Formats: C-alpha cells, sequence, structure tokens
C-alpha cells in the first residue's frame, strides 16, 4: 500500500502470490 | 503459419525450444480517403 | 533492496514508421538495428525473471 | 470507417482505423492529441463529429514451440489482446 504505441510492459514470471 | 514467421524472423531453418517474438497485429490499408468541407463561395465567373 | 524492475519490449518497425508502408520498405535497408535492440530487450527481461 | 483507411483530413495525413469517439471537443477545436503528441482525435470538416483514430497495426504476438528436432506443433500468444478479438 506504500508504494505506487510500440512499447509494451510484460508481466513478470512469478506473481506476487507466489512470491509471498 | 507461425513456424514459419518464427523461422523467417529468426533467419534459421531449426527452432529449438522456447518462445520468440515475431511481429505484430496489422490490417492492410485498402483505400485513402479524402475530406474536405463543403466547397460554398464560387468566385463570379459568370459575370466575366 | 531492489530486485527486479519493469520488463519492457519495443515493436522497433511501429515505433518507427507507423503505419506507413513506404516508411517500412524504406527502413528495412537500415540493416538490423530492429533485431539488436529487440534481442537486448529480451536479454532484459529474461534476466530480470 | 472501422478498417485501415488512409485519411487526409483538411491537409492533415495520416493512416488508420476510424472510429466513433466519446471526448467532448470544444466548439473551434479541430484536431485532437494524445499524451503521446501525436494526432488521435479528429473533426470531421462537413459534419460536426468527433472521431478516434486508433492503430492498423495493433496486437502483440509471439510463437511458443518446442525445438523442431522434436515437433512442429506451435502456440500463438497474443499480447494483451481479449480472447474474443482475434
Ligand atoms: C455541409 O453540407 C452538408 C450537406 O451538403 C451539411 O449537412 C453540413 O451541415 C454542411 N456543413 C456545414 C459546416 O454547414
Amino acid at each position: 500500500n506504500k508504494v505506487t504505441k510500440g512499447l509494451t510492459v510484460l508481466p513478470p514470471l512469478l506473481t506476487d502470490e507466489m512470491i509471498a | 503459419d507461425p513456424l514459419s514467421e518464427t523461422k523467417c524472423t529468426l533467419k534459421s531453418f531449426t527452432v529449438e525450444k522456447g518462445i520468440y517474438q515475431t511481429s505484430n497485429f496489422r490490417v492492410q490499408p485498402t483505400e485513402s480517403i479524402v475530406r474536405f468541407p463543403n466547397i460554398t463561395n464560387l468566385c463570379p465567373f459568370d459575370e466575366v | 533492496l531492489p530486485v527486479s524492475m519493469t520488463k519492457t519490449s519495443v515493436d522497433c518497425t511501429m515505433y518507427i514508421c507507423g503505419d506507413s508502408t513506404e516508411c517500412s520498405n524504406l527502413l528495412l535497408q537500415y540493416g538490423s538495428f530492429c533485431t539488436q535492440l529487440k534481442r537486448a530487450l529480451t536479454g532484459i527481461a529474461v534476466e530480470q525473471d | 470507417k472501422n478498417k485501415c483507411v488512409n485519411f487526409n483530413f483538411n491537409g492533415l495525413k495520416g493512416t488508420g482505423v476510424l472510429t466513433e469517439s466519446n471526448k467532448k471537443f470544444l466548439p473551434f477545436q479541430q484536431f485532437g492529441r494524445d499524451i503521446a503528441d501525436t494526432t488521435d482525435a479528429v473533426r470531421d470538416p462537413q459534419t460536426l463529429e468527433i472521431l478516434d483514430i486508433t492503430p492498423c497495426s495493433f496486437g502483440g504476438v509471439s510463437v511458443i514451440t518446442p525445438g523442431t528436432n522434436t515437433s512442429n506443433q506451435v502456440a500463438v500468444l497474443y499480447q494483451g489482446v481479449n480472447c474474443t478479438e482475434v
């Protein structure tokens, strides 16, 4: 909660749930 | 087909296991359209 | 401690020339700059993972 | 409209798919621009309306494949595209 065309942003392989 | 597209992009006839990027999604244009407002206020040629 | 940043990818021809076919035809003869940039960005992405 | 149709609006030339727009120009406004400082909305000179101009080449593509030494079957992943728009 404390942290906020031709070009694409790829999602990470490991979601935040797996890191948790 | 996408396998042939991958071969074409990688410039090789054999592709190893993995994931590759080739191109994007594209619709070729058909016609050219030109638009301008109404042609009013014609010059007075008839009186000449 | 930071670990990984945002993984980004670029479509070289689409960014450079947009929707102009003649622009792409003129572009294809500058070589393999687009291939180099795609390769570098893919390397960065897999390194982040 | 709704196709890759080149357009030359009042001397402004571009290429893209024309779509109906929900943006509300001010009475004198003619051209619309996006965050990219590139033309994204236009006003038809003959009829006072607003048209969005999305791109013709939109939709990332990638080819998942095992080694061709093994098999020739492939799968296609379209990036950032809902499954009902292909
Ligand atoms: C241009 O003419 C058409 C019909 O010929 C009309 O519907 C339209 O309102 C006119 N444009 C303007 C700005 O008056």
